[PDB]
């Protein structure tokens, strides 16, 4: 009742939110909250609850999941109510929260969720809960950013004159890396149930790991989106995210429309699937802007080449070659491409997404599949979008106006 | 370098580059058309989904979902 109390319309309220943070977190009423700790028993996560009758107990997560697997009644109850404590602490989060965020992160650490979230021998669920609070309380917070997949303003001399695709992931790849550290951990867990889950055949066959599977979903969707993931490493995951949706505590909160292209001025019985399978869609749609910001990247890099060597005429025929080879009718932009097939498993996986009853994930398989054949005049059209400034200050300027424009 | 020549020779790319690649991009919506017209033939044809492609059911519930 409390975590729906926090959230109406699956966007967080802030008075009510704050009220409940306030009364949850104050020094009284401690008794109904469970107390989390390590213990080197390596380390080991510890529940200890204060019983309405005033009589303290203490157990290991493990033995609580053991006795509740046995069928005790006593645990089984104890991790439920742990649950739904996990699923207040995370709407109490929610949209960035600080307020709560700090004192819950100072209660729970980064290390421990991740060690709940590895620790399979837990309940599906509870590890589900666990992903969830991880996503909320630690990997949304000031630190994090959102990130621009194109970018339309470009310095020329910083073009290099040949880019390739670990040159690509180089020019930020330090910035990546040093944010990543944190997370990197919780990055490689991510991977490694999405290919656990991917090898599996009918992946989404259990519940408990429906909900698990969209919890790690979110997650990598997130990861991805604050730009934690190499384009490198996006082309490796989208195969793994083709597979599970090849061919054979939930808030659905929406940020800008993913489906849409770069611009230079701007309830089912089981909705689970369907929404992770949506987050997957998603993901698509992201990888395929990093791929058109690479292929801008390579025109600008061609372009700029030509116009030094002939200014230190003009081979409009060349340049018209190589910008034809990147569209896929060579075996040099395979790379770029996100299927092995050419294309018919994306082509497959949409079709068979397009005639789901589930209204958005329709609705993002159309606008993908429509997408798809058009990489010619999407790419055609983004590198008119695109503007190249010879000056850092222009860029400041560019930057300042584009500012002041946006808000007015 | 000079801006004005730069801005020149960017513009006669992209022009270049446009009137270039004007038939391949309807070859390409030809081609999305025609893998319109038979949706089955991309799926197997023992799986169920190529069986509702091939009675219509893809373009059925594109347009059911048009409206």
């Amino acid at each position: 009742y409390l975590s729906d109390l926090c959230v109406s319309n699956h966007i967080a309220i802030p008075v009510t939110q704050e009220l409940i943070c306030k009364c949850v977190l104050d020094p009284k009423n401690s008794d109904i909250l469970i107390r989390t700790e390590l213990r080197p028993v390596e380390e080991e996560v510890w529940l200890t609850w204060t019983d309405k009758n005033n009589e303290h107990h203490e157990k290991s997560v493990r033995q609580l999941a053991q006795e509740a697997r046995a069928g005790n009644a006593h645990d089984e109850n104890v991790l439920s109510y742990y649950r739904y404590q996990l699923k207040l602490f995370a709407r109490m989060c929610l949209d960035r929260q600080y307020l709560a965020i700090d004192e819950i992160s100072q209660q729970l650490g980064v290390d421990l969720i991740f060690l709940c979230m590895a620790d399979e021998m837990l309940p599906f669920d509870l590890r589900a809960s666990f992903c969830h609070l991880m996503l909320h309380v630690h990997v949304d917070r000031d630190p994090q950013e959102l990130v621009t997949p194109v970018k339309f303003a470009r310095l020329w001399t910083e073009i290099p004159t040949a880019i390739t695709i670990k040159d690509y992931d180089s020019n930020l790849n330090a910035s990546r890396d040093d944010k990543k550290n944190k997370f990197a951990n919780t990055m490689e867990f991510v991977e490694d149930y999405l290919n656990n889950v991917v090898s599996e055949a009918v992946p989404f066959a259990n519940e408990e790991k429906n909900k698990l599977t969209f919890e790690v979903v979110s997650l990598a969707h997130n990861l991805i989106y604050f730009g934690f993931y190499s384009f490198s490493e996006l082309l490796r995951l989208t195969r793994t995210l083709l597979g599970i949706i090849d061919c054979v505590t939930m808030v659905l909160s929406r940020k800008q429309s993913v489906f849409s292209a770069p611009s230079l001025s701007a309830e089912n019985e089981d909705i689970v699937v369907m929404e992770t399978k949506l987050k997957i869609l998603e993901i698509l749609q992201f990888i395929l802007n990093v791929r058109l910001d690479y292929r801008i990247s390579y025109l600008l890099s061609v372009f700029k080449k030509e116009f030094v060597e002939v200014f230190p005429n003009m081979n409009l025929d060349r340049i018209g070659e190589q910008a034809e080879a990147m569209f896929g009718v060579g075996k040099t932009s395979s790379m770029l491409e996100v299927d092995d097939e050419g294309g018919r498993m994306f082509l497959r996986v949409l079709i068979h997404l397009t005639m789901h009853d589930y209204a958005p994930l329709v609705s993002g398989a159309l606008q993908l599949l429509f997408k798809h054949f058009s990489q010619r005049q999407e790419a055609m059209h983004t590198f008119k979008q695109v503007q190249l400034l010879i000056s850092a200050q222009d860029v400041e300027n560019y930057k300042v106006i584009k500012s002041e424009l946006d808000r007015l | 370098w000079d801006y004005k020549n730069i801005i020149e020779k960017l513009q006669d790319i992209i022009t270049a580059l446009e009137e270039r690649l004007k038939p391949l991009v309807q070859a390409e919506l030809s081609v999305l058309v025609d893998v319109l017209h038979w949706p089955e033939l991309l799926f197997l044809e023992g799986s169920e989904a190529y069986q509702r492609c091939e009675s219509g059911g893809f373009l059925s519930k594109l347009i059911q979902h048009t409206k």
